[PDB]
C-alpha cells in the first residue's frame, strides 16, 4: 500500500492525560465544548453525550441547564393530542444539526459528517489523529494530486482526499479565560473534550487502576512467598540409595 | 459399586507403580528452614538454566523467523514507493 | 515483618478469619483515601475542582 | 473416614481438588489449565452481568453497548474485562496447546483428553466469533458475513445453510438476535465439555516435564498446586488488570467503535488478532471451496499428532530435533498471524503459502519423519551392536 | 509408536556398515550428549513411555534388583526436576552405565505378540 | 470387559440408565421423575428457540412475543409448548413430590436427596416467575411487581433491597432486561441441580412401594425401566400436545393478552395456577410481614419431614391412618389452590385460614402424632402379655 | 480412585442384601408366552377391585373437602344477592 493510500502517520504529542497517572485537563476540556459549540456543531453531532454527564467534568449545573434549554426538543402531546415542543432538560441527549441523514448529506456535497461522540476510539492514531487532521490541511494539495471537485486535500486522512475543509482559523473563536485561540490551541482543546466524550469513564478508570495494580502486585508477590514456604520441605526433599539383599 | 476399567494410575497406597525398596528420603519442616532470605544472590548463578541451556531452540528459529520477516517487509515498502513501481507492475501483474 | 513484633500482636498462632476480614474493612478506607490524595494532588491544576476554583459566570 | 471422603458431594471436590495425587515434577506450564478455568468463570459472570444491561435489535445493540460503557454503574470494567478477558482466554489456551505439543501430552493414553480439548477450541472459538458480533460494530457485521458465508462453500445445499444461518437475505436483526441467544448458551456447553475434559484427564492423571511415569512420587494437590496455582492466579489478573485499567483498547479494532453499516466494508478490516493465523491460511489458497476446507484442516489436523508421533518416549524435552522443530512451528503461528495483519500484497502472499506449508508439514511429515530419527540415534548412539 | 523391533533392525544395519556407522554413530553420540537425560541420573531406557501392554510386560520380567534401582533414578530424576538443577557430576550416568537393560524384555515381547496376532489370523490353504 | 463400562463416559450412562439395579417392584408413580427430565428438555429447547426472536426492552417485549405468535414458522408451537410446558412441569412436580410423601421417600437414608429436591422447587418457581414477567402482560407487570415487592418485608434494608432488583423507582426496561437474563441462566442451574439430585438418588437407588429393601430382587434399567418410562412419556406427550393444540389458553390468563400498564391493576388479577395454593396461604395472614414469611415457611416446612415422621416403617403403604390424613393433606392443598383463586370475601378468608393452620398441622401436628399411635397400634396388635 | 462411604446398596454380585438359599425361581420367555391376550376377564375383575380397597382413603377425604367448599360457596353466592344484604353487613365488619 503506498504512502497516500496509507495516510501520513500522526506525530506523538505530548497529551497532558497520557501516561497511567495522568487525569484529563479539566480546563481544556471547557473550551474544547466551546470550540464543538461554536464551530464542529454546525456538521457534527455528538448524539451519545448527555447534558447531565458535562456536570462537574467542564461546567457547573446552573451553566449546563442554561445550555440545555437553548434547545428545543418534542415534549409529550397535549389534551389534544397535538404535538407540543419544550426546552431541553440535564436528562437530554446533545442534539444534532440535522434532522436526518439525507438533510446532512444535502449540506456537505453528498458526504456524511460522522457523530464525534466516539470518534477518538474509532480512528487509529486517536487524539495524535485527529488533532494532526485538523492542523494538517496544507494551502495546495502535493503537485501532480489530482483532486475531486468539493474535495480538500489532507495527507492525514487515507487517500489523501478529504470531504472535510480546514474549519480551524486563529482567533475564530473567542475563549472565555483569556487563552489566545490559535488554530492549534483550538485544535487541542477540541480533541481534548472529544476524547472525553468518548472515555468520560476516563480519570475514574485510571484511579482505580492504580488500586487495582497495587493491591495484585502486593498479592502476586506474598503468593510466591507463600509458594515457597509451603514447598520448602518437598524442595529440600533428600533420597539414598542402598541396594537390598538379593532375597524375595 | 459397577466395574470400572483398569488405567495407568490408582491411588494413594496403589498408585499403579513399581515395587519400591532400598530407598530411604528424609526432609526437614518448611518452619526450621530459613525464612527464604536467600532469593536473589545465591540463586542468581543456577538462574538463567532456560536460558544458556535452552535459548539456542528458542533463539535460531526466532532469528530465522525474524530476519525472513524483516526482509518481506523492508522489500515490499520499497515496491510501494516511487522507485519501487517498475518492479511492482513486474511482481504483481 | 519482624518475629517479636508478630509475636506481641498473634504469638505463634497464624492471623484468625475475624481479624482478616475486620483487617480488611479498615485498609479498604485507609487505602482509598491515600490513593485518591495522591492522586488528585498528582493531578493538580488539571481537576474540575481546581478549574472551578479560578472559572466562575 | 473423613467427611469430604464420605460425602457425596465433597468426594468429587475431594477427588479432583484435595486429596488428586500430582506428580511431584509438573513445572508452571501446567498451571494454564486453572487459569482457562478462571478464564471461563470471568466471562460467564461478567457476561450474565452486562446482559441484564444489553439489547440484541439490530437497532439497539451498538447503543446498548454504549450504554453500558456510560451509564452502568462500573460497566466500563465489565465490559473491558469480558472484552480483554476474551483475548486472555485465547492467549492462555494457545499456551495451553502449545504446552501439551512440547510434553507430547497427546499421546496415549491420553487421546480422549487431547480430543475433548479440540473440541472445546472450536467452541471457544465460536463463542468469541458470536459474542464479538453482538457489539453490532462495523467488525462484528463484516465478521458476521464473512464467517457465516464460509458455509456457502459447502455444494448444493451451501447458499441454503447460508440463509438459515441469517434468518434473511443478509446479515440483519434475526442473525444478531440469534447470535446473541446463542453466544449465551454455548459457554455452558464448554462448562459441560471441560468437566468431560476434567474426567479424561482425571483417570489417567496428568503427564510430567520427564514425560515418564509419575506413579512412583506423587503428591496432594491441595497445599502444593493450589498455592502454586494461586500464584499464577495473581500474576494473570495482574496482567488482565493493567490492560483493562491502563491500555482496554489495544488488543481491539477501532472499527469497531463505528456501527455496522450493511453498505460499507471498511478498508481497514482485519479479524481479530486470535483468529490472524487461521486468517492467513484461508488467504494463502487461490480458491473459495479450497481456502475455507484448509482453514478448518487446520483445526483438525491437530487429531492426527498421537499418529504421526512415532517416538518411543513422550515429550521433547530430551530431544534435540524435536525442539528445534517444535519452535519454528511456534514461530511459523505467530508469522501466520503477522501476514494476516497484512494486505494482500508481494511478497506476504508467497510468505504466506509458504507458512501455511510449514504448518501443516509440522503434523504430516517433520514429527514422524524427526521422530523416527531421534528413535535411532537413541539407539545407535549407545548400543555396541 | 514404531516398534523397538523395528528400531533395532535400522540401527543395527547401521552399526553392521563401517560406512554408515563411522558416519551416523558420532552424530548420535553427540544428540545423546545434547538431550541430557545422563545428567538428570537416567538412562535411556528409563525414558521409553510405559504405558502400553509391551512395556508393562517387559517390566514385570525385569529381575528384582533392576526394578528397584530404576525405581531410584526416576524418583531422584523427579526430585532432581522440580529443584530445577542438575545432579552433580559424579553422579552423572556414565557412557558405560547407559545400558539398554530393558530392551531385550522389549524385543521377547514384541515378538512372542507379534506371533499371536500373525497366528490369531492364519489363513489355511487347502 | 463391555465398552459401555469401560469408557468413561459411557460408564456413566451405563450405571444411571442400562445397568442400574432398580427394585422390581416400582410403580408407575415412579415415571415422574424422568418427565421431568423430559419437562426440563422441553422448556431449555423451547426457550432458546424463542429467545432467538425475542426482544426483552419493556417497549418491545410484548410485541415480541405476538411477533413469535404471528411471524416466525411454528413460532405459535414453540411458545404454546413453552406455556403449556410450565404448567405440566409444575404439576408433575406436584405429583413427583406427593409419591415422596406417600411413600416416605424422604426418609432416611434420603434426606439429602429430599433436601436437593426442595431447592430445585424453589429454583423452579423462581424461574416459572422470572419467564412469566418477559411476556410483559398486564399479569406480567404486576406479578412482578409484587413478587419483587415481597423482599421490602425484610427489616431495614428491604426498601433497599426492591430498588436493586427494580434498577429504578418501579418495575421498568432495567428491570424487564435484566429478569430475561437471569430467566436464560437459572434453568441452567437447576440442571446442575438436577445432576446433584441423580447423584444422591444414585449411591442408595430408589425406595418402592411396600418401603422395605429392594436389595432381594433388582432388575436392569435397560429394557424394563426405559420402556416402561416410554408409556408415560407417550401420555404425557399426547394430553401436552391436547392443551397446546385444541386449548392452548386455558392454563392461562386472559389479562395478560393486555400489554403492561403501570397505572393500571385489574380487578380481575390472579397469580399462575400452580403459584395459588402459597398466595392463599399468604393472603390468609392479615399482617405484612408474617404473611411473607408464613408463605416462604409453606415452603422450608417440606423440610422438617424426615425429623416429624416417627413411624417404624417407611411410608404409607400398610398405614390406615397415615393414608387418610395424607388425602386430607392433598385435598386441603387443592382447596387452598381454589380460595386463592377467589376473591378476599366471607367465607373464603375463613376457610384460607383454616386450610393454611392444616397445611402446617399436617408436617408439625398429624404426621407425628399419627405415626406415633400407629407404631403402637402394630405392636398391641399382635404382641400379648 | 478414592474410597468411598459404604451405603446401604451395592451393584450386581454384591447387592447388599442377606444370603439367599431355599428359594428357586422359574420364568418362561415373553416369546413363548399368548400375544397379550390375557387383559380382559384376567385384568378387569383385578381392576376396580384394587380401587374397591382404595376408594374410601381418597374419597372421604375428597366428600369433606368438597362439601366444605360447596358450602361455603352457596353462602358466599347469598351473601353477596340482595337477600343477603343484611348478614353481610354483619358479617363483612
Ligand atoms: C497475557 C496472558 C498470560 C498472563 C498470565 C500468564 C502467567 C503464567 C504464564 C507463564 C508460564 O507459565 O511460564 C512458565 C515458565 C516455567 O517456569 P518453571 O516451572 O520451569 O519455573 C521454575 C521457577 O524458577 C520455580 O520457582 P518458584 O516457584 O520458587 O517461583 C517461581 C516464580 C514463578 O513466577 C510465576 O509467577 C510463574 C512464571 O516466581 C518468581 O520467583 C518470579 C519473581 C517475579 O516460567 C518461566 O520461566 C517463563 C518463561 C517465559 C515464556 C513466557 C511466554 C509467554 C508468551
Ligand atoms: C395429568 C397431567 C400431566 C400428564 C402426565 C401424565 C403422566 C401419567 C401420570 C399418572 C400416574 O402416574 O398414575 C400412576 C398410577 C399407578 O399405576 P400402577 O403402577 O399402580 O399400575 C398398575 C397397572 O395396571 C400396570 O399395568 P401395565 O403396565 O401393564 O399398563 C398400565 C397402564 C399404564 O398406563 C399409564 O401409562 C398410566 C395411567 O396402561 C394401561 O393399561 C392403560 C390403558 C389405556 O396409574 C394408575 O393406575 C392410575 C390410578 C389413578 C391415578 C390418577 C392420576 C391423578 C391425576
Ligand atoms: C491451533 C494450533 C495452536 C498452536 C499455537 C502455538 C502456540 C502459539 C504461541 C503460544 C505462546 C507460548 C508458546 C508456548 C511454548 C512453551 C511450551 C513449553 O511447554 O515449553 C517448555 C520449554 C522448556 O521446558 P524444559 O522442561 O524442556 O526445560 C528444561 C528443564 N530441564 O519452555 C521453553 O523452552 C521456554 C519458553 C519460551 C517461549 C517462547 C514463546 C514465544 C511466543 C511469542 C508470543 C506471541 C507474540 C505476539
Ligand atoms: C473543529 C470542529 C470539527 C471537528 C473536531 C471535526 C472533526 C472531524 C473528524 C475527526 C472527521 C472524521 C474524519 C475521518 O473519517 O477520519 C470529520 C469528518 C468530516 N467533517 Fe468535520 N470536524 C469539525 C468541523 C466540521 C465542520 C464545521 C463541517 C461542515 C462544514 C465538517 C464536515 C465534515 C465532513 C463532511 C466530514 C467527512 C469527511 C470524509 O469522510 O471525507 N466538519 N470531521
Ligand atoms: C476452557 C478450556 C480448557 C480448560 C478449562 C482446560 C483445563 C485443563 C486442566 C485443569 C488441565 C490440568 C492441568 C494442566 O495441564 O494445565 C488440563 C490438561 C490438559 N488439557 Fe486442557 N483445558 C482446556 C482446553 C484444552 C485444549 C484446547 C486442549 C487441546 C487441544 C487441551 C488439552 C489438554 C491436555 C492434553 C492436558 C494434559 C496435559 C498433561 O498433563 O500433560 N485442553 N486442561
Ligand atoms: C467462554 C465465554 C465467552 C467468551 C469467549 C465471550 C466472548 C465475547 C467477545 C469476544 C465479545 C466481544 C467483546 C467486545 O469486543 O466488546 C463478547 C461480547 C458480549 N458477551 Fe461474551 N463471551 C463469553 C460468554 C458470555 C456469556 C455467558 C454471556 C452471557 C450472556 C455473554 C454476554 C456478552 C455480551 C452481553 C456481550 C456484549 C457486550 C460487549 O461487547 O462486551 N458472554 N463476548
Ligand atoms: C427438575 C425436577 C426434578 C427432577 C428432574 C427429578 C428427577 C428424579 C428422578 C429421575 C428420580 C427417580 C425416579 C422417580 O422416583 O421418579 C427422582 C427421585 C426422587 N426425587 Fe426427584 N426430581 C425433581 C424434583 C424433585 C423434587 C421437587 C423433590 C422433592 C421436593 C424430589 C424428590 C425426590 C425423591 C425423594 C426421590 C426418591 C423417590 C423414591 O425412590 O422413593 N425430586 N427424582
Ligand atoms: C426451567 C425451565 C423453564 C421454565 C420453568 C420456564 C417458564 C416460562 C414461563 C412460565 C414463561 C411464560 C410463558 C407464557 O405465559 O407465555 C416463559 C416465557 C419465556 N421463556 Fe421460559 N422457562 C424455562 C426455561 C427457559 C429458557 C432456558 C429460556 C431461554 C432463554 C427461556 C425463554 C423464554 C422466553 C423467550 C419466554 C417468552 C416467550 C413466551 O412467553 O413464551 N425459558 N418461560
Ligand atoms: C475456577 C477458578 C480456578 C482457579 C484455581 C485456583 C486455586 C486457588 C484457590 C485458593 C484456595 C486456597 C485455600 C487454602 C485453604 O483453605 O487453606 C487453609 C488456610 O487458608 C488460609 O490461610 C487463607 C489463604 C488465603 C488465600 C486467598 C484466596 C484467594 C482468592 C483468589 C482465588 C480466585 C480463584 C488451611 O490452612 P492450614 O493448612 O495451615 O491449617
Ligand atoms: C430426558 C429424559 C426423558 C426421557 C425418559 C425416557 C427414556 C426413553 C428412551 C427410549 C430409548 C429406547 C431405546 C431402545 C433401544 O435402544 O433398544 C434397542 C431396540 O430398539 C428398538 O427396537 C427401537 C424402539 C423405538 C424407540 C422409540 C424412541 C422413543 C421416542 C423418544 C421419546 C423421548 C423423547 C435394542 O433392542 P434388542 O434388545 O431387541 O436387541
Ligand atoms: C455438574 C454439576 C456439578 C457436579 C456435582 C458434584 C460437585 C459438587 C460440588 C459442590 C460443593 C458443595 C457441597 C456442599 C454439600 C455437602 C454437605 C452435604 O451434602 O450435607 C448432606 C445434606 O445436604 C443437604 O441436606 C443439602 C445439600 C445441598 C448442597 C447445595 C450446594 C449430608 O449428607 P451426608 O453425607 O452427611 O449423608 C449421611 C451419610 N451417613
Ligand atoms: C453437564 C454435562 C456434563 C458432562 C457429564 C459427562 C456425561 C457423559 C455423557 C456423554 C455420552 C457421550 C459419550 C460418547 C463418547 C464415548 C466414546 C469415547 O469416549 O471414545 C473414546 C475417544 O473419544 C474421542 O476421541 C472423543 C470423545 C468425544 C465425545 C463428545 C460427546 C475412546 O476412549 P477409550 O475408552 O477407548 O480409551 C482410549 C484408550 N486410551
Ligand atoms: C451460529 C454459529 C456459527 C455460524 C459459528 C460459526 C463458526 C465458525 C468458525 O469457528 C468455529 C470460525 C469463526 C473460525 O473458522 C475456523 C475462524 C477461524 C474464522 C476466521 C476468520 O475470521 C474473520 C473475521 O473474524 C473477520 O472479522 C472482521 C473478517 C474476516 O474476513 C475478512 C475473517 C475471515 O476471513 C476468517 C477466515
Ligand atoms: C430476581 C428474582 C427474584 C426476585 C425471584 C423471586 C422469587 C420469589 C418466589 O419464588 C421462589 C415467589 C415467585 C414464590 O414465593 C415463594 C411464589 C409462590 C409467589 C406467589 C405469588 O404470586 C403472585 C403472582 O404470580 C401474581 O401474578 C399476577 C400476583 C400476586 O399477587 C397479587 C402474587 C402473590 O401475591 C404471590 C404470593
Amino acid at each position: 500500500m503506498t504512502a497516500a493510500e496509507h495516510g501520513l502517520h500522526a506525530p506523538a504529542y505530548a497529551w497532558s492525560h497520557n501516561g497511567p497517572f495522568e487525569t484529563f485537563d479539566h480546563a481544556s476540556i471547557r473550551r474544547g465544548y466551546q470550540v464543538y459549540r461554536e464551530v464542529c456543531a454546525a456538521c457534527h453531532s455528538l448524539d451519545r453525550v448527555a447534558w447531565r454527564t458535562l456536570v462537574g467534568v467542564s461546567h457547573t449545573n446552573e451553566e449546563v441547564r442554561n445550555m440545555a434549554e437553548e434547545f428545543e426538543y418534542d415534549d409529550e402531546p397535549d389534551e389534544q393530542g397535538n404535538p407540543k415542543k419544550r426546552p431541553g432538560k440535564l436528562s437530554d441527549y446533545i442534539p444534532g444539526p440535522y434532522p436526518n441523514e439525507q438533510a446532512a448529506r444535502a449540506a456537505n456535497q453528498g458526504a456524511l459528517p460522522p457523530d464525534l461522540s466516539l470518534i477518538v476510539k474509532a480512528r487509529h492514531g486517536g487524539c495524535d489523529y485527529i488533532f494532526s487532521l485538523l492542523t494538517g490541511y496544507p494551502d495546495e494539495p502535493p503537485a501532480g494530486v489530482a483532486l475531486p471537485p468539493g474535495s480538500n486535500y489532507n495527507p492525514y486522512f487515507p487517500g489523501g482526499s478529504i470531504a472535510m475543509a480546514r474549519v480551524l482559523f486563529d482567533d475564530m473563536v473567542e475563549y472565555e479565560d483569556g487563552t489566545p485561540a490559535t488554530t492549534s490551541q483550538m485544535a487541542k482543546d477540541v480533541t481534548t473534550f472529544l476524547n472525553w466524550c468518548a472515555e468520560p469513564e476516563h480519570d475514574e478508570r485510571k484511579r482505580l487502576g492504580l488500586k487495582t495494580v497495587i493491591i495484585l502486585s502486593s498479592l502476586y508477590l506474598l503468593s510466591i512467598w507463600v509458594k515457597k514456604f509451603k514447598w520448602a520441605g518437598i524442595k529440600t526433599r533428600k533420597f539414598v540409595f542402598n541396594p537390598p539383599k538379593p532375597r524375595k | 459399586g459397577p466395574p470400572s476399567g483398569k488405567t495407568y494410575m490408582g491411588w494413594w497406597g496403589h498408585m499403579g507403580g513399581p515395587k519400591q525398596k532400598g530407598i530411604t528420603s528424609y526432609a526437614v519442616s518448611p518452619y526450621a528452614q530459613k525464612p527464604l532470605q536467600g532469593i536473589f544472590h545465591n540463586a542468581v548463578f543456577n538462574s538463567f538454566r532456560r536460558f544458556k541451556s535452552q535459548f539456542l531452540y528458542v533463539l535460531i528459529p526466532a532469528g530465522i523467523y525474524w530476519y525472513w520477516w524483516k526482509n518481506g517487509n523492508e522489500y515490499n515498502e520499497f515496491l510501494y514507493s516511487k522507485a519501487g513501481r517498475e518492479e511492482l507492475e513486474r511482481v504483481n501483474v | 515483618s519482624f518475629s517479636s513484633l508478630y509475636k506481641t500482636f498473634f504469638k505463634r498462632n497464624a492471623v484468625f478469619v475475624g481479624t482478616i476480614f475486620a483487617g480488611a474493612f479498615v485498609f479498604q478506607t485507609v487505602f482509598d483515601t491515600a490513593i485518591t490524595s495522591w492522586y488528585e494532588n498528582h493531578n493538580k491544576g488539571k481537576l474540575w475542582k481546581d478549574v472551578k476554583a479560578r472559572i466562575a459566570a | 473416614m473423613a467427611f469430604r471422603k464420605s460425602n457425596v458431594y465433597l468426594s468429587l471436590v475431594n477427588s479432583y481438588i484435595i486429596d488428586s495425587p500430582q506428580p511431584s515434577s509438573i513445572n508452571y506450564w501446567w498451571n494454564m489449565g486453572s487459569l482457562l478455568g478462571l478464564c471461563l468463570v470471568i466471562q460467564i459472570v461478567t457476561g450474565i452481568f452486562m446482559a441484564m444491561h444489553y439489547s440484541s435489535n439490530i437497532e439497539l445493540a451498538f447503543s446498548s453497548v454504549e450504554h453500558i460503557m456510560r451509564d452502568v454503574h462500573n460497566g466500563y470494567i465489565l465490559r473491558y474485562l469480558h472484552a480483554n478477558g476474551a483475548s486472555f482466554f485465547f492467549m492462555v489456551m494457545f499456551m495451553h496447546m502449545a504446552k501439551g505439543l512440547y510434553y507430547g501430552s497427546y499421546r496415549s493414553p491420553r487421546v480422549t483428553l487431547w480430543n475433548v480439548g479440540v473440541i472445546i477450541f472450536i467452541l471457544t472459538i465460536a463463542t468469541a466469533f458470536l459474542g464479538y458480533c453482538c457489539v453490532y460494530g462495523q467488525m462484528s457485521h463484516w465478521g458476521a458475513t464473512v464467517i457465516t458465508n464460509l458455509f456457502s462453500a459447502i455444494p448444493f445445499v451451501g447458499n441454503d445453510i447460508v440463509s438459515w444461518l441469517w434468518g434473511g437475505f443478509s446479515v440483519s436483526n434475526p442473525t444478531i438476535q440469534r447470535f446473541f441467544a446463542l453466544h449465551y448458551l454455548v459457554p455452558f456447553i464448554i462448562a459441560a465439555m471441560v468437566i468431560m475434559h476434567l474426567m479424561a484427564l482425571h483417570i489417567h492423571g496428568s503427564s510430567n516435564p520427564l514425560g515418564i511415569t509419575g506413579n512412583l512420587d506423587r503428591i496432594p494437590m491441595h497445599s502444593y498446586f493450589i498455592f502454586k496455582d494461586l500464584v499464577t492466579v495473581f500474576l494473570f489478573m495482574l496482567i488482565l488488570a493493567l490492560f483493562v485499567f491502563y491500555s482496554p483498547n489495544t488488543l481491539g479494532h477501532p472499527d469497531n467503535y463505528i456501527p455496522g453499516n450493511p453498505l460499507v466494508t471498511p478498508a481497514s478490516i482485519v479479524p481479530e488478532w486470535y483468529l490472524l493465523p487461521f486468517y492467513a491460511i484461508l488467504r494463502s489458497i487461490p480458491d473459495k471451496l479450497l481456502g475455507v476446507i484448509t482453514m478448518f484442516a487446520a483445526i483438525l489436523v491437530l487429531l492426527v499428532l498421537p499418529f504421526t508421533d512415532r517416538s518411543v518416549v513422550r515429550g521433547n524435552t530430551f530431544k534435540v530435533l524435536s525442539k528445534f522443530f517444535f519452535f519454528i512451528f511456534v514461530f511459523n503461528f505467530v508469522l501466520l498471524g503477522q501476514i494476516g495483519a497484512c494486505h494482500v500484497e508481494v511478497p506476504y502472499v508467497l510468505m504466506g503459502q509458504i507458512a501455511t506449508f510449514i504448518y501443516f508439514a509440522y503434523f504430516l511429515i517433520i514429527v514422524p519423519v524427526i521422530s523416527t530419527i531421534e528413535n535411532v540415534l537413541f539407539y545407535i548412539g549407545r548400543v555396541n551392536k | 509408536p514404531q516398534s523397538f523391533t523395528s528400531i533395532a533392525r535400522i540401527g543395527d544395519y547401521i552399526l553392521k556398515s563401517p560406512v554408515l556407522s563411522k558416519l551416523c554413530v558420532p552424530v548420535a553420540n553427540q544428540f545423546i550428549n545434547l538431550a541430557g537425560y545422563k545428567k538428570l541420573g537416567l538412562k535411556f531406557d528409563d525414558l521409553i513411555a510405559e504405558e502400553n501392554p509391551i512395556m508393562q510386560t517387559a517390566l514385570r520380567r525385569l529381575p528384582e534388583d533392576e526394578s528397584y534401582a530404576r525405581a531410584y533414578r526416576i524418583i531422584r530424576a523427579h526430585q532432581t526436576e522440580l529443584t530445577h538443577h542438575l545432579l552433580p557430576r559424579n553422579e552423572w550416568i556414565k557412557a558405560q552405565e547407559d545400558v539398554p537393560y530393558l530392551l531385550p524384555y522389549i524385543l521377547e515381547a514384541e515378538a512372542a505378540a507379534k506371533e499371536k496376532d500373525e497366528l490369531d489370523n492364519i489363513e489355511v490353504s487347502k
